[PDB]
RNA sequence: GGGUUGAUAUGAUGCCCUGACGAGUAGGCAGGCGUGGAGGUCAGUGACGAAGCCUAGACCGUAAGGUCGGGUCGAACGGCC
RNA sequence: AUGAAGAGCUUUUAGUGGGCCAUUUUUGGUAAGCAGAACUGGCGAUGCGGGAUGAACCGAACGUAGAGUUAAGGUGCCGGA
RNA sequence: GGAUGCUGGCAUAAUGGUUAUAUGCCGCCCGUCUUGAAACACGGACCAAGGAGUCUAACGUCUAUGCGAGUGUUUGGGUGUA
């Protein structure tokens, strides 16, 4: 159902991890640039981690697209969902985390009626 | 504790970054330092010349 | 405000934009105007010639009301007449009906001749005037009558 | 690699898209960039560039300046264009019947120009009256008349108005300003 | 401490000025008080001006 | 101690010459200098008045003023990252016309003559100078000029 | 305003004339080149017959290639390379031979390889790596309309007339060669021939005047 | 959108040059020369063979 | 550096075309991410489970970070200007 | 002659004001990986291939990738040839 | 002035992602002063939370806005849903 798109290319599927997030627990994995005068990572010696830069950017045709080819749009109710009535081949709905189980039923029913794809049609389902 | 006294190292690179431009040349340069005995006459001569052209194409 | 400030951008960077060698320090050249005749001399001579020394004559207990002499140039001199009657007086360029302009009530102490009032007669009441201003007024056909 | 002769990735150094967030000015820009794009007239480009300018590069233009400009030969029946504001001047006592196109008019300027029989015009009505700049006369105001320019270029033997708050005797009138006190500049 | 081309500033803050800083937050309330006082005085001299 | 005076390092420069000491010939004083004339500066050491600083030796400038005994010359002087214009009041013994301008003006009037001559028939003067071009083809004869064969010579001492 | 047939046909007709003109001009240029070769050949022959020597005309054109990277160049060679538009390694430019340019080349000799190009390599360069400076942009030529629009002032209509103005060094060589963007050449496909580049071609290196061996190198680089 | 190289792609070759059609028709890349009966002088040969 | 307001549809700071370029400490500038609180709005989420916490489970973004699922929990909390 | 990559102009402000190495010129010193100058180029601020190893030497300067060709240096094995 | 046509298999963990491990090659400890740090130079055993260019008076350049030869309501007064 998705709109035709090219092969999706990423150029770096590996998460850029902070230097020594593997060595110290106080050092979190969220990327920080090394600003040190003698940093091997800042100086880009062979054999060190890679630094994020703009050349790794994704093609503007395939940016923000999930592997299904849809752009994700968060919804909390049927009125927010109905904005994607005429955009089913481009945008897929994601029900927000804080939505209740009984309202997820309504959102999923209306999305099935309108032909809208839902990325998480299994949250808070009992059986 | 001695130190380095003087070197002209890097000064040509620095100057030529935005450098050795000629200052510039204008038409009608300054009459500054020119002889006052000449300036005093040039004033009157220019006055008369302006008057003459005015009365000419009046 | 605080969020458009470069302090927010220097977060992460060690020196906060002040350098590693120079090391932002308390008062490395002195406090205030220290060194004007010394290590700040070139600045004080390049940008403040005349700062050092005393020139002239002292005045003890100077009141800035003996010297209240605000100046009005001739070029305006009809602004002191409202727009309602200005055109009237300008088209009826006549003696026997000439407009009176008390410049003191308007807040001026001296009249000066910058340029070119029209050829209309005008009565100008002023504490002080200038030679050229009065020349121009009476050449236009008016008169300066002095007051106090 | 490249041995580069120039500086790479340098901005032109010229303003586009005026940083004023005024929507009416943005609309004037939308009109005049279209006209500059399609009319082949230099007037449109001049006006478009002038609409980008800052306030100090858009000084006011006096009606007396306009009167001077119309006292030129062949300029009496022309349309004066001021990309900026027009201010009044009581130092004139006659004003002609011209038409004046400008962004803003002061109340006094508008009243003078109208009382003289003229009309005060906007740059959008100028666009329909003169899309290529027919019979126009662009006036710019004085830039170096400002106070800040007095201090630009301060140094010995320039004569350039030191930066000073309180003036009078004993404020920068001493050593460095007279041979009796050391030296004169 | 003297630096690029700038005016000589005479800022008189070399005493313990922070101990003596009166910020007139009381402007509005003190106006209200003046109006109430004028009202009370007028009522007390009820015919007088 | 150090020493940076006016005539420092001028020993051989303000030397006069070999077998040309003494007074100066009168052509120096009978030459005529108008404003705009280009003049080279070469200091005479026997005339201590009106001298240039050693910097202006071998410098070429333009006249801006003329007085009783002296001439006002403008020079361009490199000071750091820019050029400043310098005004010297030099006596004429330290001054001679530059021959470059004379050789340029001769070419000016010659080009004008050529243009007026060849405008009478329209033949595309092409007055610009051009660099020395590569040399064209030619033929070399051996008539009386048969090639003389040569060889490297051995090593000898010659002492 | 149907305009899809009449004006289209008129445009096609106007193009037919330009192509006829180009065809005849190119035939003339071929006849010129072949005669210019055959005549110097026969002149050498005739001088040998008469017992004389034929000194061929010194060349009017060289092709210069930058052989050295951009680091560690003194200022005078750096400026001369910028003036010849050789701003990267293996960039190439045609140079008119004059006393004003031979000294330039003597200055930049340890950084370039130059020599005398042939019609074949000039033609191959202009056809494979042929780029023009149009409004400060590097446009592939790919058609004669670009050349007619940007050099039609100077009698030039075709890539072939351009090659002719180059090789038969004409009045408008300056403008043609400036129109031509510097040739961006690859490294030689067979190698440089020597083990070590930065000696003179004479001493077993690569830089300097390799008078007629530059065609081989350039064809390997193009 | 793509630089097609002449010296291959005969179509682009002919777009640039119409003379390329008759060049091949006449095989001007393999033109034969008129034979000549010129012989050098004795001075040339003896100077060449000289020691 | 240029093109493109034409009516009908969405964004003129938009879309599009063309060419070139891309190292970087100190330092400068710009565009963005995230936090506590304030005004406005989504008649936003929420005891049918808010926030927080754990999760070699998933997705988006060059990254800052954002989103989802599961577990735990119990009362509040977010998106946009 | 060649080239111009836009030319010219102004305002304001940061950091810096310990330097070091190589070729060549050169001073003191027996000499120094010593001290001090001149010109350029570099390190500092710079990773990459080579020099086993190295701040500076050779080569070459860096967005992310693919293919090809090469520089310097190499092709008994370690080691691609 | 940029690849289309024909055919087959699978239609699932098969490709792919993540993760651990193995293998080949590379890979010195961060931060800091310094010409020069992996240093036999200094700090750092670990973790959480807290933790450092702020506010003000007076100014400068620039920018934006309002009016414009004028400009500044807010010391104060009037009024008020305070
Ligand atoms: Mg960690
Ligand atoms: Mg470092
Ligand atoms: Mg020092
Ligand atoms: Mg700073
Ligand atoms: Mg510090
Ligand atoms: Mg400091
Ligand atoms: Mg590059
Ligand atoms: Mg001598
Ligand atoms: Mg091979
Ligand atoms: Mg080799
Ligand atoms: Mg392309
Ligand atoms: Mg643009
Ligand atoms: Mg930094
Ligand atoms: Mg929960
Ligand atoms: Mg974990
Ligand atoms: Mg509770
Ligand atoms: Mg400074
Ligand atoms: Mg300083
Ligand atoms: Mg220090
Ligand atoms: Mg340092
Ligand atoms: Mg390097
Ligand atoms: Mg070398
Ligand atoms: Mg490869
Ligand atoms: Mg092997
Ligand atoms: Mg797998
Ligand atoms: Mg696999
Ligand atoms: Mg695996
Ligand atoms: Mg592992
Ligand atoms: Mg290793
Ligand atoms: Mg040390
Ligand atoms: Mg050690
Ligand atoms: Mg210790
Ligand atoms: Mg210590
Ligand atoms: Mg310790
Ligand atoms: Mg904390
Ligand atoms: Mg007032
Ligand atoms: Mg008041």
């Amino acid at each position: 159902a998705s709109l035709p798109h090219p092969k999706i290319v990423k150029k770096h599927t590996k998460k850029f991890k902070r230097h020594h997030s593997d060595r110290y627990h106080r050092v979190a994995e969220n990327w920080r640039k090394q600003k040190g005068i003698d940093s091997v990572v800042r100086r880009r010696f062979r054999g060190n981690i890679s630094q994020p830069k703009i050349g790794y950017g994704s093609n503007k045709k395939t940016k923000f697209l999930s592997p299904s080819g849809h752009k994700t749009f968060l919804v909390a109710n049927v009125k927010d969902l109905e904005t994607l009535t005429m955009h089913t081949k481009t945008y897929a709905a994601e029900i927000a985390h804080n939505i209740s189980a009984k309202n997820r039923v309504v959102i999923l029913a209306r999305a099935k009626a309108l032909g809208i794809k839902v990325t998480n049609p299994k949250g808070r389902l009992a059986l | 504790a001695k130190s380095k006294n003087h070197t002209a190292h890097n000064q040509t690179r620095k100057a030529h970054r935005n450098g050795i431009k000629k200052p510039k040349t204008y038409k009608y340069p300054s009459l500054k330092g020119v002889d006052p005995k000449f300036r005093r006459n040039h004033k009157h001569a220019l006055h008369g010349t302006a008057k003459a052209l005015a009365a000419a194409k009046k | 405000p605080s969020r458009f400030t470069k302090t927010r951008k220097h977060r992460g960077h060690v020196s906060a934009g002040k350098g590693r060698i120079g090391k932002h320090r308390k008062h490395p050249g002195g406090r205030g105007m220290a060194g004007g005749q010394h290590h700040h001399r070139i600045n004080m001579d390049k940008y403040h010639p005349g700062y050092f020394g005393k020139v002239g004559m002292r005045y003890f207990h100077k009141q800035q009301a003996h010297f209240w002499k605000p100046v009005l140039n001739l070029d305006k001199l009809w602004t002191l007449i409202p727009e309602d009657k200005r055109d009237q007086y300008l088209k009826s360029a006549s003696k026997e009906t000439a407009p009176v302009i008390d410049t003191l009530a308007a807040g001026y102490g001296k009249i000066l001749g910058k340029g070119r009032i029209p050829n209309v007669p005008v009565i100008v009441k002023a504490r002080f005037v200038s030679k050229l201003a009065e020349e121009k007024i009476r050449a236009a056909g008016g008169v300066v009558e002095l007051i106090a | 690699g490249i041995d580069h002769t120039s500086k790479q990735h340098k901005r032109s150094g010229h303003r586009t898209a005026p940083k004023s967030d005024n929507v009416y000015l943005k609309l004037l820009v939308k009109l005049y960039t279209f006209l500059a794009r399609r009319t082949d007239a230099p007037f449109n480009k001049v006006v478009l560039k002038a609409l980008f300018l800052s306030k100090i590069n858009r000084p006011p233009v006096s009606v007396s300046r306009i009167a001077r400009a119309l006292k030129q030969e062949g300029a009496a029946n022309k349309t004066v264009v001021v990309v900026g504001t027009v201010t009044d001047d009581a130092r004139i006592f006659e004003f002609p019947k011209t038409t004046v196109a400008a962004l803003r008019f002061t109340a006094g300027a508008r009243a003078k120009i109208v009382k003289a029989g003229g009309e005060c015009i906007t740059l959008d009505q100028l666009a329909v009256r003169a899309p290529k700049g027919q019979n126009t006369l662009i006036l710019r105001g004085p830039r170096n008349s400002r106070e800040a320019v007095r201090h630009f270029g301060m140094g010995p033997h320039k004569g350039k108005a030191p930066r000073i708050l309180s003036t009078g005797r004993k404020f920068e009138r001493a050593r460095g300003r007279r041979r009796s006190k050391g030296f004169k500049v | 401490a003297i630096s690029k081309n700038l005016p000589i500033l005479k800022n008189h803050f070399r005493k313990h000025w922070q101990e003596r800083v009166k910020v007139h937050f009381d402007q509005a309330g003190k106006k209200v008080s003046r109006r109430n006082a004028r009202a009370t005085r007028a009522a007390k001299i009820a015919p007088r001006p | 101690g150090k020493s940076h005076g006016y005539r420092s390092r001028t020993r051989y420069m303000f030397q006069r010459d070999f077998r040309k000491h003494g007074a100066v010939h009168l052509s120096t004083y009978l030459k005529v200098y108008k404003v705009g004339d280009i003049v080279d500066i070469k200091a005479n050491g026997s005339i201590q008045k009106g001298m240039p600083h050693k910097f202006y030796q071998g410098k070429t400038g333009v006249v801006y003023n003329v007085t009783k005994s002296s001439v006002g010359v403008i020079i361009n002087k490199m000071v750091g990252n820019r050029y400043l214009e310098k005004r010297l009041n030099l006596r004429v013994e330290h001054i001679k016309h530059s021959k470059c301008r004379q050789e340029f003006l001769e070419r000016v009037k010659a080009n004008a003559a050529k243009r007026a001559e060849a405008k009478a028939q329209g033949v595309a003067v092409q007055l610009k100078r051009q660099p020395a071009q590569p040399r064209e083809s030619r033929i070399v004869s051996t008539e009386g000029n048969v090639p003389q064969t040569l060889a490297p010579v051995p090593y000898e001492t010659f002492i | 305003a149907e305009q899809v047939a009449a004006e289209r046909a008129a445009r096609k007709a106007a193009n037919k004339e330009k192509r006829a003109i180009i065809l005849e001009r190119n035939a003339a240029y071929q006849k010129e080149y072949e005669t210019a070769e055959r005549n110097i050949i026969q002149a050498k022959r005739d001088a040998k017959a008469a017992g004389s020597y034929y000194v061929e005309a010194q060349h009017k054109l060289v092709f210069v290639v930058r052989i050295k990277g951009i680091n560690k160049i003194p200022p005078k060679p750096r400026k001369v390379l910028q003036l010849l538009r050789l701003t990267r390694i293996n960039s190439g430019t045609f140079v008119k031979v004059t006393k004003a340019t031979l000294e330039l080349l003597k200055l930049i000799e340890p950084y370039v390889a130059y020599g005398y190009p042939s019609y074949s390599t000039i033609r191959q360069l202009v056809y494979k790596r042929g780029f023009g400076k149009i409004n400060k942009q590097r446009v592939p030529l790919s058609d004669n309309a670009i050349i007619e629009a940007n050099l039609g002032k100077y009698g030039i209509l075709s890539i072939d007339d351009l090659i002719h103005e180059i090789i038969t060094v004409g009045p408008h060589f300056k403008q043609a060669n400036n129109f031509l963007w510097p040739f961006k050449l690859s490294n030689p496909s067979g190698g440089w021939g020597v083990p070590r580049k930065f000696k003179h071609f004479i001493q077993g290196g690569s830089f300097g005047n390799r008078e007629e061996f530059i065609n081989k190198l350039v064809k390997s680089m193009n | 959108v793509l630089k097609k190289n002449p010296l291959k792609n005969k179509q682009v070759l002919l777009r640039l040059n119409p003379y390329a059609k008759v060049f091949a028709a006449e095989k001007l890349g393999s033109k034969k020369a008129e034979k000549t009966g010129t012989k050098p002088a004795a001075v040339f040969t003896e100077t060449l063979k000289h020691d």
